[PDB]
């Protein structure tokens, strides 16, 4: 029993669904010159393409 | 000293309550539900943070991030529940704490007592914020009528409650402070707890023969920690089964419903371990009348150690005592039940009836047996 | 820390036996039940009259609450 | 004045303590608020990945999210434009604001129905019953415009015209859509949509009281066991006399 | 972005250096910038998650 | 039983054996003046904390406008807010002359005292961590984004518990939430124990100056430090007051009056200033576990001095040489805080690892070593 | 590559402990960010209420907070309607978005000025000699098609052309509009915005002063008093025969 | 908790006190208290002062060098054209 009571409680402080609801992000490459770099937030930390 | 149990400045207090504590051999259930209460208070309190790490204090947020708790934290339902739950019986059982010390008479020891009453005030003023939290319906309209309260209170009355409210009504204000007084008073009820447990061992435990028990005392452990971890055990079922069986049986539907300052319900109907009290507040058809009634429905508890006339501790062998006692017990389900009830015939009467005879058998009728049962025994 | 000074006891004699040497729940039909059936019994009329009571003025005033919600077939008559 | 009719009990495959929810049947209900409630009903706390391993697959769900537009944004140049939808997306709403709902159902608002089954008291029970119950009102009983006659409802006189009729819809799991058909379905629908932890907390609450009844036997001896000291113990009075 | 004494990235918090291709040449940071998962619409779209 | 109330009702009875017949030494000096100014620090933080956090909004999109309305809209709400920032501060003020002082005087001698003592530290430290990050500008956000990823350096389960404790892939509202709840209630564990510390303390009372048994000249807690604590009091809350009032800003980051953005960092991430010393220790080791021990170490140490105590003599009053050991160490802490301020670069980046390597040595190896060479000068 | 340069510091009329805001300085000020500044750059934290017994009357707040259109709503069809603003209402964005402000600034983001005096190093110093510093770069440096040289911006190459100059605007109190003149106003503006109970704190800090003064000394001399029976004891040792 | 009483074994010590009324609470400012005040200062000047004034001195090394190594170094464009 302690072990699950304690299991589940510190499990509620994990990740809860709507953050693990993960999705990807297009990003059309024709924004982007020769050399540039440009940043988009994604999945909380920046995505660099 | 030749053992740490009592040489180290840090042990020698467990063992001083919770090991070599001298025990009546002969107290009963009635005297679980200390520990019971004590287990409520540390339950809630780690159920509480859970939650709060996941709650949001603001009008717009708050329905909803309970509602994120319950859908998307893992186990999220399962801590609201338990806390949602908890508060129940929390109040299960203070009530039958307090019912075991009015029979056997444990108000005798006052400090111990008091501080209890205090115990409880500030137990109710912990449900109360904490019940607003989510903002429904219910709470919103609760947290209304509740605080109007206060302003019965003549001239400082109307000024009183606009303070307490941050504002012009119950809103936004409200409920960020309600929130930080809901995180705070479990922590007053910690820290007042210690101070009962450190009255009462100025003289130990009562016992149900309410005659000294120094000639037949036992360490708390193993026999009260068994004891107590077995009632721990039982109580522990109903709650769970309530919690995991049935867990709306206790609240209003009406508190699914995100908080709307235009519409008040249909029948406003507080929490079940309010009821006897709204009752009283009802029975009273002019507003102060009614508040001071409530007020003194609760603080009446103040009074019981000085209305104790009998030559005898307990009610144990006091039979007609004992009548009173549970007409009292029955008087407060009347109560209980015409609290849930519209302000209507019968129901008004009878309202006013056992609110009339509650103040009735705890001012007059249990002094005036207690003296005449003194008679009885030739005293 | 109390045990020592608690009470001036004298010529009192106990005794008592290991818990392995006896039964954790003995004579349950010969001494237990008979008891609690004792015990009922010495409060029933003590306890359960009260709530009785309780109980009959709860049946009534739901009783006739629900009947005051009902039609009075005379106040439509004439 | 205050008359009112409450909702007979049925016997939901869902009602006993241990018993689940029927998914085919939560799923059918999906389809009727899908096809017919979402057109005026909310339901803001649920998104499409929610039925998931539920009443759908992944493939399915998505396909579902897809079939709506969403609007997102700004963009680069601070504009809001529309996309598909997304498993992580939340059921559309019928309206912008209850402003737009009321002036779009005559001054009445359908309220949101995440939690419908338990902001009303009789649940399913209700919800089945007011669904089912229309009917004309009695003798000396004037509806006025705009309302509809049902005797389920407070006050009998509701702003929602009767909401689901035989055939109605086809349940494309080859279920005869018969008018009651439909509003169990969809009440059972939400029934999950309400406490999706359902099924999991009955799987729990047998555990509880399994490991319940033999702790509580366990510890029951324990405490009988080390008392058995005291419960025996004998004593007398010899006084040297 | 586009900082370095690797033509790449520069950390302002303890100065790691990366190159343009990300890694890590200079500094405390003990691997290289992670490279995301990244179906393919041919050639204008890149579906990263 | 007792003639008079003081000491036989079983409450006041500990009020007078804890503050008014309590025996104190007749000779103890202003640096036996912080431990009570902790206390009111304590009781001034949670009071003041409480007001703020009844118009505080623990969401990501209201945090740092339910600041700014708290300063610009409540009233007062600016100058609790004031009274607030700045009480942590002197609270950091309070808590290192409380060290200084314990080290200085052998006060670690009282190995329960000083253990419960170092827990307080840590405490308060995971305490002003928290609360910092709460206001949600752009130093809140990247250092809680620092100080969380220290422990990503664990192997192993690092990066598992990272994830874990910010309740997702990076500082975000789940960590905001729960940040608040911790602010909320570390501090009561704080005063808790506190609590065990004066209970610990007052198995022996308190040591002395001169480092030799006070039990022949001790006197009533009342008047004598009543009175001057009170007096204490008052004059360590004239600068706090005057900070506070007429120089709000001069210990924070302007960077933190700008909401935080998870796509730009700060050129300079520079922690508040009682951060500084350990940031630079962090730095000083270029490598990421190395260096997250080397902080881990830099406070941990305290564990240790009990046990490098070489001098025959409790304080260091009669010892010379490690009064100049003393202050050498005093000065590196200074360095280090300068340096903790100041970019990853030439000459910092070496004096600071001397710095560094200096303070462990001094700590580790030269007290010891001189402590017992003062012992032979004195001819035992 | 790491060189700046660092604003000089400024006699500012309220830099003094005890020195309030000007006022008058105040007032003006606020035009120059309502006339030049506002067109790019939001002040989300002050309303026009804040203006009162401050720099304006109430009468004149309200004309002011009129002279703008706000969005409310939505009305009984659920639609947002435009209305005349209130003194309650906040500054006026100047766009809906960052998106939108860097869409009409080349990318460039001007920041909300709220707080900008106590978001940069320098406070109104800096603020102050930005305005007022705009000049060709240096041999050997080139700025970029868009940016300005600015030896006082990090980087010295900011996205903002020079704001004000002469008479680019005139103050109804007849000052002589110069550029430093409205740089010097702006700025004193742009303290208040940020610390509105500037005065305020200076009033209590002086009465702080006072107090602390005279309760020290008075209790300096209680604990002397109480501890001179200490201090001026006296003993001997006195071993017997 | 409780100590007075219990805390050593004296023996023939007299000690003499005046009232706090009887006498001045701060006296002999300028034969006494000041003149202790400098003894007090200074045997501890040359124990505290000293390292802090390297530690001034590192300081103003390491601030400016690192100052100077910001300045351009004009044997790096001798020979450019
Ligand atoms: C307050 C809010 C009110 C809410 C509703 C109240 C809840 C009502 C549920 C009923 C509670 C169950 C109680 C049934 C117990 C039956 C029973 O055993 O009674 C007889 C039995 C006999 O004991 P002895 O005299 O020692 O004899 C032993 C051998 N010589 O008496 C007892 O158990 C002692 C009485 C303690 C129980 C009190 C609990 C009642 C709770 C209500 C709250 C009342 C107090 C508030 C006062 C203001
Ligand atoms: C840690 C974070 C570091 C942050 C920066 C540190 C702050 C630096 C500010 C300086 C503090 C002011 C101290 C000046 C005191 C000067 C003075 O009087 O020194 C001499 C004087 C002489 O006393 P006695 O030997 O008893 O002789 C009396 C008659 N026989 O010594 C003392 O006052 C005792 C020393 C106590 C003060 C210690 C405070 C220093 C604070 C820094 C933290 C250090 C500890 C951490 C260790 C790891
Ligand atoms: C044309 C819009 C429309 C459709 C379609 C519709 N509803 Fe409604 N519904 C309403 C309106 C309008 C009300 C408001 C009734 C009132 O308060 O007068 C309402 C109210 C309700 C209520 C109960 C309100 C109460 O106070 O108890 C429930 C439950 C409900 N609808 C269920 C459904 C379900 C399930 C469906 C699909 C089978 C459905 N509705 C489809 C318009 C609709
Ligand atoms: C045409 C729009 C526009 C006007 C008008 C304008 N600004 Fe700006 N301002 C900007 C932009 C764009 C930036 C961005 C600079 C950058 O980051 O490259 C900016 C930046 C600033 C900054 C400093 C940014 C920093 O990082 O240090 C301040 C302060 C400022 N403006 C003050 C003012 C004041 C005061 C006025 C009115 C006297 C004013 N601006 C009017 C466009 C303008
Ligand atoms: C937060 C609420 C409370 C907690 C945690 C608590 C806890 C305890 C504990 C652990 C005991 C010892 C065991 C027992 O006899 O039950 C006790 C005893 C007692 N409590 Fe409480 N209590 C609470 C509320 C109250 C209330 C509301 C009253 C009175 C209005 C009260 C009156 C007493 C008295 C008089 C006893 C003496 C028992 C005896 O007769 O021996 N308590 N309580
Ligand atoms: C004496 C112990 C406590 C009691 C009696 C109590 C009671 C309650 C009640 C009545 C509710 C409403 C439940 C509902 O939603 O229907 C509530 C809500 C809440 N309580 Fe407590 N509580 C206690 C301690 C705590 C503590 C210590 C914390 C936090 C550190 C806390 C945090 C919360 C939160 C965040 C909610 C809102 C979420 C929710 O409504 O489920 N509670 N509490
Ligand atoms: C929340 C933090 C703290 C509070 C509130 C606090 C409070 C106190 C109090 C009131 C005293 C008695 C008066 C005095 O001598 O100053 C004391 C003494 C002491 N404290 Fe603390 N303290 C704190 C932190 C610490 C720390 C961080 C250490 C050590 C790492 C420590 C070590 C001690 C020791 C050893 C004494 C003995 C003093 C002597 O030599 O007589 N304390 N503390
Ligand atoms: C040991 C005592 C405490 C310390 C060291 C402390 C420290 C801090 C720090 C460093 C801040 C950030 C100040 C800033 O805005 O720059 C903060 C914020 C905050 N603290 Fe505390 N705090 C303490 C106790 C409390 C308590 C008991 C509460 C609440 C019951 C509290 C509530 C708050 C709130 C709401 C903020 C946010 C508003 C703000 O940032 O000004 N604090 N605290
Ligand atoms: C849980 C509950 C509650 C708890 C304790 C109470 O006891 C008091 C607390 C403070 C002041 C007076 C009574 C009263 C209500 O809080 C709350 O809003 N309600 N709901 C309610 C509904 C209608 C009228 C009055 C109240 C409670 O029952
Ligand atoms: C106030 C402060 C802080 C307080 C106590 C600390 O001590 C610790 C607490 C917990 C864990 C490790 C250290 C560390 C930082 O919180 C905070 O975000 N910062 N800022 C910061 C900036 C750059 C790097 C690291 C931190 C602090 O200084
Ligand atoms: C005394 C009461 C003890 C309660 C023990 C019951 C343990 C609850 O068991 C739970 O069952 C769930 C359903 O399968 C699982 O998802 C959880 O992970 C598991 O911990
Ligand atoms: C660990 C469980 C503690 C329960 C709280 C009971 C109170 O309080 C009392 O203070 C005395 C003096 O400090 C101690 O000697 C006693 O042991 C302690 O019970
Ligand atoms: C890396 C380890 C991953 C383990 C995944 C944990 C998945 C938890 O799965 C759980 O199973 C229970 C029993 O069927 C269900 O009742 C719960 O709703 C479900 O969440
Ligand atoms: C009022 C706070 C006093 C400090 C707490 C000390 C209590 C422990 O002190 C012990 O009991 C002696
Ligand atoms: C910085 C802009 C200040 C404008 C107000 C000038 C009055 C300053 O003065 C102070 O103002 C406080 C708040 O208004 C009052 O509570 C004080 O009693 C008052 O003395
Ligand atoms: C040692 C602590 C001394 C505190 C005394 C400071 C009292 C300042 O008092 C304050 O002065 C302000 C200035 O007009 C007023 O606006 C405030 O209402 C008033 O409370």
């Amino acid at each position: 029993a302690a072990k699950n009571v304690v299991t589940q409680f510190i499990s509620s402080l994990s990740a809860s669904a709507d953050v693990l609801a993960l999705s990807k992000i297009e990003i059309k490459l024709s924004d982007i010159p020769e050399g540039k770099n440009v940043a988009f937030k994604w999945r909380g930390k920046p995505l660099f393409v | 000293a030749p053992n740490i149990r009592k040489s180290h400045p840090l042990l020698k207090m467990i063992n001083n309550s919770l090991i070599d504590l001298p025990a009546p051999s002969n107290i009963s259930a009635w005297w679980n539900f200390g520990s019971l209460l004590a287990v409520c208070l540390m339950t809630q309190i780690l159920t509480g943070l859970l939650l709060a790490m996941h709650y949001t204090a603001d009008t717009s947020l708050a329905f909803s991030s309970v509602a994120h708790t319950c859908r998307n934290v893992q186990y999220g339902w399962l801590i609201r529940n338990l806390h949602a739950n908890g508060a129940s019986f929390f109040f299960i059982c203070i009530f039958l704490h307090i019912g075991r010390g009015l029979y056997y008479g444990s108000y005798l020891y006052k400090e111990t007592w008091n501080t209890g009453v205090i115990l409880l005030l500030t137990l109710m003023a912990t449900a109360f914020v904490g019940y607003v939290l989510p903002w429904g319906q219910m709470s919103f309209w609760g947290a209304t009528v509740i605080t109007n309260l206060f302003s019965a209170i003549p001239y400082i009355g109307h000024t009183l409650v606009e303070w307490a409210w941050g504002g012009f009504s119950v809103d936004n204000p409200t409920l960020t402070r309600f929130f930080a007084l809901h995180f705070l008073l479990p922590f007053a009820i910690a820290g007042i707890t210690i101070i009962h447990l450190t009255f009462l061992h100025e003289s130990g435990s009562n016992n149900p023969l309410g005659i000294s028990s120094d000639s037949d005392k036992i360490p708390f452990h193993p026999y009260y920690s068994f004891k107590d971890i077995l009632g721990l055990t039982l109580m522990l079922t109903p709650f769970l089964t309530l919690a995991l069986f049935s867990p709306n049986l206790l609240g209003d539907p009406e508190n699914f419903t995100p908080a709307n300052p235009l519409v008040t319900p249909p029948h406003i109907k507080p929490e079940w371990y309010f009821l006897f009290a709204y009752a009283i507040l009802r029975s009273i058809p002019n507003k102060l009348g009614g508040v001071l009634a409530l007020a003194a429905s609760v603080l009446i508890l103040f009074l019981i150690p000085f209305l104790h006339k009998s030559k005898q501790r307990t009610m144990t062998f006091r039979p007609l005592s004992q009548t009173l006692f549970w007409l009292l017990v029955a008087n407060l389900l009347i109560l209980t039940w015409i609290g849930s009830q519209p302000v209507e015939h019968p129901f008004i009467i009878i309202g006013q009836m056992a609110s009339l005879s509650y103040f009735t058998i705890l001012l007059i009728l249990f002094p005036t047996i207690g003296t005449l049962e003194n008679k009885m025994l030739n005293y | 820390i109390h045990f020592g000074n608690l009470a001036r006891v004298r010529h009192i004699i106990t005794y008592s036996l290991s818990p392995f040497e006896q039964r954790a729940i003995p004579n349950i039909f010969s001494d237990a039940l008979p008891n609690v059936w004792r015990r009922f019994s010495s409060q029933v009329f003590k306890v359960a009259p009260p709530f009785l009571g309780a109980y009959l003025l709860y049946s009534w005033g739901t009783q006739e609450f629900e009947r005051l919600k009902r039609k009075n077939p005379a106040d439509y008559e004439n | 004045g205050e008359l009112e009719l409450h909702p007979p009990a049925f016997p939901w495959s869902h009602g006993g303590p241990l018993s689940a929810l029927d998914h085919s049947s939560v799923r059918r209900g999906f389809q009727v608020y899908k096809q017919v409630c979402s057109a005026c009903h909310s339901m803001d706390y649920v998104a499409f990945r929610n039925l998931i391993g539920v009443t759908h697959t992944e493939a399915e769900a998505k396909a579902l999210a897809e079939e709506v537009e969403v609007q997102d944004g700004p963009d680069e140049n601070g504009e809001l434009f529309m996309r598909p939808g997304k498993i992580s997306d939340y059921f559309p709403k019928p309206y912008p604001n209850p402003e737009a709902a009321r002036a779009a159902n005559n001054g009445a608002l359908p309220p949101d129905l995440s939690y419908i089954v338990n902001a009303r008291h009789g649940g399913e029970d209700y919800v089945f019953s007011l669904l089912t119950g229309y009917c004309d009102p009695p003798a000396g009983v004037v509806v006025r415009e705009g309302l509809h006659y049902n005797p389920y409802f407070p006050g009998q006189a509701i702003g929602m015209a009767p909401p689901i009729y035989n055939e109605i819809l086809e349940y494309d799991d080859g279920t005869p859509a018969t008018m009651s058909q439909i509003a169990k379905d969809v009440c059972t629908f939400l029934r999950w949509a309400a406490e999706p932890e359902h099924d999991q907390r009955k799987r729990m609450g047998l555990k509880m009281l399994l490991i319940s009844a033999l702790l509580t036997s366990l510890l029951y001896y324990m405490k009988r066991h080390k008392w058995s000291v005291l419960k025996s113990r004998k004593m007398a009075y010899r006084p040297p006399k | 972005a586009n900082s370095g004494d690797f033509g790449g990235y520069y950390c302002p918090c303890h100065g790691s250096h990366y190159d343009a291709s990300g890694r890590i040449r200079k500094g405390p940071a003990p691997y290289n910038l992670e490279v995301p998962t990244y179906q393919f619409v041919g050639d204008d779209l890149v579906v990263v998650g």
